[PDB]
């Protein structure tokens, strides 16, 4: 499932950019 | 394209250089920053940088030189953010 698999790729990150 | 959310990464000796390691627009992008305060991941608005990084730096991918300094300006806030 997209959620769950986003969130354990995501929880890593530095720093997140948005517009 | 409404929203743009772009996940940098950086660790010393693994990443030679920040790599994105995750994008998304519009509901992908909600839900990205919807994670990110669950998982207390510093955002920083940028409309300009967003776009150009979406545009440019795919996911899995390093950023090139002219997001060096920018994308450095970014890491050196996020790394003491809401300490």
């Amino acid at each position: 499932i997209q959620s769950t698999s986003l969130a354990n790729n995501i929880k890593k990150s530095t720093v997140i950019v948005k517009n | 394209p409404t929203h743009i959310a772009i996940c940098l990464y950086y660790k010393l000796g693994e990443t030679p250089l920040p790599l994105v390691i995750e994008t998304g627009k519009d509901a992908k992008a909600l839900q990205i920053i919807k994670l990110a305060e669950l998982y207390d991941i510093p955002v920083i608005e940028d409309i300009p940088l967003a776009r150009s990084l979406y545009k440019n730096i795919h996911k899995g991918q390093y950023i090139t030189e002219d997001f060096f300094e920018p994308v450095a300006q970014l890491i050196r806030i996020a790394i003491d953010l809401d300490y």
